[PDB]
């Protein structure tokens, strides 16, 4: 097995010369160039709406792309569209599988995508001919359960998978066109680039991966965390992505410095993070908690700025609209709450 | 695969009664608000009345309330319309039309083949002022409507909607509310406004886009049809 | 809606529809009875199910008995880490968990030092003492019972219980395999377990789960009142 | 033989990975301070609109 | 009228109905804070229970009317009508304080004995149309208390009474012994009922929730013993023997004191079903 050491060992020495590189490359810190800056002020956001008629824990939503329709996914078995406006409801969806645990919203408005413990992902037409929501395709090529799936247009779907791996699908033939394999662990987590040329993925192995879509390759690796990464999303500007954790941290990385630049962290925190989210110009990360509650972070400086308090269970997903305007805060207690 | 069909008509007595009935097939029904729409001879179209999906809200036209009934049978997909004390003025062809309300949908988007009914011997006002308009094919033509009292409401868009009547054949949608183009509409038809006063404009006119243009409010019951436009080689 | 449009109020009345429908539908599900159905893969997970009603990630079991409708979840073809969605299946009414008796002295494929006995013990001792499943009955089912009478004579179970101190007998042998298995519980108080010996058993099962339901919707019943 | 493969993949990746060029923290700490006060104008949530405009009033 | 004279009960009653009023109205008002501000989810036998509080607290309400009449010797100073809502609500909160313990008592006994019986999965919109059919022939019950005269002058004072005395027929006496006695027989079957069946669950008895749950079904029954019988039976001795008793002072003595102990039902309720009570929510 002298073969196999001898693999080891340039593996390890290929990891150290990444690392002094990136070591090399590292002078001062995002927080002593930022210091100049003020500092943003107190964050008063408070509840606008509340959207009742999930009978159960609510695990994912999404926002519409004009940012007035989101669709909301109950372990009730139910998909829920809702006028956030009104509060009314457009459409009730009831699903096959009720184990349900992401769901998506097509940006040309048109479709719904929605998986779970049943290693399918279904998308669902919205305009028929008829008056009723119909599907149209189910996508069973994964052997572990869905975790995210991301819509890139009315053809394509991204979706991960426990089984430590993420495809991209040809919805119209039902096949697989791409595999990205490389993990090593539950995959968790996904975020689209707005360019749509590339996305990132976080899984268990504590690790967050780049890849780029046309190629089905992996470009670079970022490992900053100690524990399970369960959610990600890209910087509006597209150079950049946060993560969070369960270790209770939150972790800025520079795609084109290839490390991290900044850390979210309190004592008074020790709560694992759900979901990530930013504001339309970056300047602040929404974070939810298990604790009940939704921080507020200053993403510039690493000071926290306000707290959304309104659910007495799990935050389970966060959401902002393309235009700003609005945050959407899901939970275990059934309730969803825009907050503005 | 959606079809809707009428049944009922033929001489009738001056003062008997009958009931008219639609069958509905290749849509949810249960889903679907129903008018009943009626056309004189040689006259534009006129709303009659309206049923609720479920059944929980009838309005009727203040000419045949008292008179006339609507109701439902969502198991059998029918929908029906009885008549008490028919008269003179009651003699046309009486359409079934389907409609759908919530956040962005289309109603009036399906209307059936109706049949004819012969009997024997404030509200807002849309107008129309022209009547008759010769176009030939390759020319922009305008079409204009308008309305007593402003359209638009405080939400941000104006009900006024666009059909067209081919000869021989039912009305189509083509505009609703005002900016939005149906589902098999070629994009040749534009439609805008200002609070009172809207146009419908069609380039590049085909031998297809030959008929009667009707517009239609729907900001508050009773529904009001404009006179009609007909178009001519 | 004294302020709203013709439209605008229909979409209303169609919200309200759809309410109640959800509504309706929410109390025509409550009234069901879901089980999570654990072990392993030669536990003997398909004979119960098969008695019970007479790559997919989860099977579900629908079956009814004395106008009671009960569903049955088998998680067992999930075989990515458990603790990223065994939290989906809180609040369910109780856990099934199925052990062979006769693999006490068999050796899985996988690892030849770890004992199949052995690793049941460790199994259950995860899901029992779950922070998910801190209030949670469970039903203890032992499948292999002839077999285990057939091979406690040509062999002791001293070779699984090295500290096993009492007569070879099936019963004094039952009795030690079905406490070393309820010894794992740590609440005690807070949670109880079922245990039933199966071999070939006829429509006696289904009246044990029966029976520790009810147990469990008596015990919901009375933190209902307040009485509790 | 069957631990190679996946072991010679492993290396071919940090092969590909170690030849990506790299720009300092400081220029990336300093785009995205640009592009935080470029786009301040256009963010509602840290700059509150009036409840004239405000469509969750 | 008739002169009974004796100022040992204008001397007694003001302590009793004081000490009720001022420990019986904090513990209701505290328990319908927490039924409506302290809870997120409306399930029925919670509802039995917020009418039967409210029945308490409108006692507690009316309750202070007659702590100043025994101190000015069975007096009433003001009002002429107000003597007709004054003891309307003490047939109207007394006796909608009797049915909630029969409704209470009885949803216990389907949920213990059936537990898949229809009943105990009813939603919150039947139960509410329950408490708005049993509490609406409360009041029908009692119309002639607003369809009668009850105040009796004599010389120095006036005295507004209607358990007064001879054979008051058909009303506040038949109906008086059928809502003690029916009940009671009730509530009885379903405590033995519950005890006898939550006994024969073997292994759901080791447990000492289970035993406090069953202490508890017993001590309501006591409760709802000790706290009526003297009412009932003092009226009963009276009825029994009235040639004789020509409104006796002695007599008179004994069914205030009497109706004194059944004004502290609606002491002892909150204590017995709030209070002591691990899922009920907190006050601090
Ligand atoms: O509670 C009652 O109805 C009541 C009625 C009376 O005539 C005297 C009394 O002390 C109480």
């Amino acid at each position: 097995q002298s073969e196999l050491d001898q693999l080891r060992q340039e593996a390890e020495q290929l990891k150290n010369q990444i690392r002094d590189a990136r070591k090399a490359c590292a002078d001062a810190t995002l927080s002593q160039i930022t210091n100049n800056i003020d500092p943003v002020g107190r964050i008063q956001m408070r509840t606008r709406r509340t959207l009742r008629g999930h009978l159960a824990k609510i695990y994912a939503m999404h926002w519409g792309t004009d940012s007035r329709l989101l669709v909301s996914a109950s372990q009730d078995g139910k998909l829920i569209i809702w006028d956030s406006y009104t509060t009314n409801k457009v459409h009730a969806i009831p699903l096959r599988s009720s184990w349900v645990m992401t769901c998506a919203y097509a940006p040309s408005g048109n479709y719904v995508a929605c998986g779970g413990l049943d290693n399918i992902c279904s998308i669902y037409n919205l305009k028929t001919r008829e008056g009723n929501v119909r599907v149209s395709r189910e996508l069973a090529g994964h052997t572990g359960y869905l975790s995210c799936c991301r819509f890139l247009d009315d053809n394509q779907i991204v979706t991960s998978s426990g089984d430590t791996t993420c495809a991209l699908w040809d919805i119209e033939t039902g096949q697989q066109t791409t595999t990205f394999t490389g993990h090593t662990g539950d995959v968790m987590s996904l975020s689209l680039a707005p360019d749509t040329r590339l996305f990132v993925s976080g899984a268990c192995d504590a690790s967050a991966k780049l890849w780029d879509v046309r190629e089905g390759m992996c470009r670079q690796t970022f490992t900053g965390h100690e524990s399970d990464i369960n959610a990600i999303c890209f910087f509006p500007n597209g150079n950049a992505f946060a993560t969070g954790s369960d270790d209770a941290t939150c972790r800025l990385f520079d795609l084109r410095a290839d490390q991290e630049l900044m850390t979210y962290s309190h004592d008074n925190i020790i709560c694992g993070i759900t979901s990530v989210s930013f504001s339309k110009s970056g300047r602040l990360l929404l974070a939810g908690y298990d604790d009940f509650n939704c921080n507020v972070w200053d993403a510039l400086k690493a000071d926290r700025a306000g707290v959304l308090a309104g659910h007495d269970n799990r935050v389970s997903c966060l959401g902002v609209t393309d235009d700003g305007m609005a945050v959407a805060t899901g939970s275990w207690d059934s309730f969803l709450k825009i907050w503005n | 695969m959606v079809q809707l069909v009428e049944s009922g008509g033929g001489l009738v007595q001056p003062g008997g009664s009958r009931k008219l009935s639609c069958s509905a097939s290749g849509f949810a029904f249960s889903s679907f608000g129903m008018h009943w729409v009626r056309q004189a001879p040689e006259k534009g179209l006129e709303w009659v009345a309206y049923i609720s999906s479920g059944s929980g809200t009838i309005y009727y036209a203040d000419t045949v309330k008292g008179r006339f009934t609507i109701s439902r049978d969502d198991p059998k997909n029918t929908l029906f319309l009885q008549m008490t004390s028919l008269r003179s003025e009651d003699t046309a062809m009486y359409y079934c039309v389907r409609s759908i309300y919530y956040y962005g949908s289309s109603p009036f988007d399906f209307w059936g083949q109706g049949t004819t009914l012969t009997v024997s011997s404030s509200d807002i006002v849309m107008t129309q002022a022209t009547s008759s308009v010769p176009v030939t094919p390759g020319e922009s033509v305008s079409i204009s409507c308008r309305s007593s009292k402003s359209l638009l409401h405080s939400n941000g868009n104006t009900y006024l909607y666009w059909f067209l009547q081919r000869p021989g054949q039912s009305p189509q949608l083509l505009i609703y509310r005002m900016s939005n183009l149906a589902s098999g509409v070629p994009d040749r038809f534009s439609g805008s406004g200002s609070g009172t006063a809207f146009t419908l404009t069609i380039s590049r006119l085909e031998a297809e886009d030959v008929g009667v243009y009707y517009c239609m409010q729907h900001l508050e019951y009773p529904l009001t049809f404009g006179a009609g436009t007909k178009l001519e080689l | 809606g004294c302020t709203l449009s013709a439209e605008d109020k229909a979409a209303v009345e169609r919200s309200k529809m759809i309410d109640r429908n959800l509504r309706e539908d929410g109390e025509k599900a409550a009234r069901e009875v879901k089980l999570l159905l654990l072990g392993a893969g030669e536990s003997g997970k398909n004979t119960i199910v098969k008695q019970m009603k007479i790559t997919t990630g989860i099977v579900e079991t629908h079956f009814t008995f004395k106008d009671l409708h009960f569903k049955m979840f088998d998680v067992g073809a999930q075989r990515s880490e458990r603790k990223k969605w065994i939290h989906c299946f809180e609040g369910v009414t109780a856990i099934i968990f199925c052990v062979a008796l006769s693999d006490y002295d068999l050796v899985l494929a996988e690892d030849e030092e770890m004992n199949r006995m052995h690793a049941s013990m460790k199994l259950f001792d995860s899901i029992c003492n779950n922070k998910w499943f801190t209030d949670t009955s469970i039903i203890l089912f032992l499948n292999k019972k002839d077999l285990f009478e057939e091979k406690i004579k040509k062999s002791p179970l001293t070779i699984c219980y090295p500290e096993y101190a009492g007569s070879n007998t099936y019963e004094e042998a039952a009795a030690y395999i079905q406490c070393q298995f309820e010894d794992l519980n740590k609440r005690k108080d807070t949670k109880e377990i079922y245990t039933h010996f199966t071999c070939s058993t006829d429509t006696k099962n289904v009246q044990f789960v029966f029976d520790a339901v009810t147990d469990v919707i008596i015990k919901n019943n009375l933190k209902d009142c307040g009485l509790f | 033989t069957a631990s190679i493969a996946q072991a010679r993949k492993l290396v071919e990746q940090l092969k590909m990975e170690a030849n990506i060029d790299r720009i300092k923290v400081s220029k990336a700490a300093a785009d995205l301070m640009a592009y935080c006060e470029a786009h301040a104008k256009e963010d509602p949530l840290l700059t509150p609109v009036p409840a004239s405009e405000n469509p969750f009033r | 009228c008739c002169r009974i004279e004796g100022d040992t009960i204008s001397q007694v009653m003001p302590p009793l109905l004081i000490v009720a009023f001022v420990l019986g109205a904090l513990g209701n008002g505290v328990a319908l804070c927490g039924f409506c501000f302290h809870m997120k989810t409306w399930k029925p036998s919670t509802v039995y229970l917020f009418n039967l509080a409210v029945a308490d607290f409108l006692l507690m309400i009316c309750l202070p009317f007659r702590t100043d009449y025994y101190l000015r010797r069975r007096h009433w100073a003001f009002g002429d009508i107000p003597c007709r809502v004054g003891l309307f609500t003490l047939a109207m909160n007394r006796a909608g304080s009797i049915v909630f313990l029969t409704v209470v008592a009885a949803d216990r006994y389907f949920k213990v004995v059936h537990p898949h019986h229809a009943v105990n999965t009813i939603s919150t919109r039947v139960a509410a149309g329950i408490v708005c059919t049993l509490w609406a022939l409360v009041i029908l019950g009692t119309v002639y208390l607003l369809l009668e005269n009850h105040l009796c002058v004599q010389e120095t004072a006036v005295s507004c009474e209607s358990f007064i005395m001879e054979s008051a027929n058909g009303w506040h006496d038949i109906m008086f012994q059928l809502e003690f006695f029916m009940p009671l027989g009730i509530i009885l079957f379903c405590s033995f009922k519950i005890v006898w069946s939550l006994r024969r669950r073997q292994q759901l008895a080791r447990q000492a929730r289970m035993k406090k749950a069953t202490r508890f079904i017993m001590v309501v029954a006591i409760v709802f013993i000790t706290c009526y019988l003297p009412s009932v039976s003092a009226r009963l001795y009276f009825l029994w023997t009235v040639p004789s008793s020509a409104c006796d002072p002695s007599v008179h003595g004994a069914l205030h004191i009497t109706l004194s102990f059944t004004y502290m039902n609606s002491m002892l309720d909150p204590l017995v079903y709030y209070f002591s009570s691990p899922s009920f929510p907190k006050f601090y």
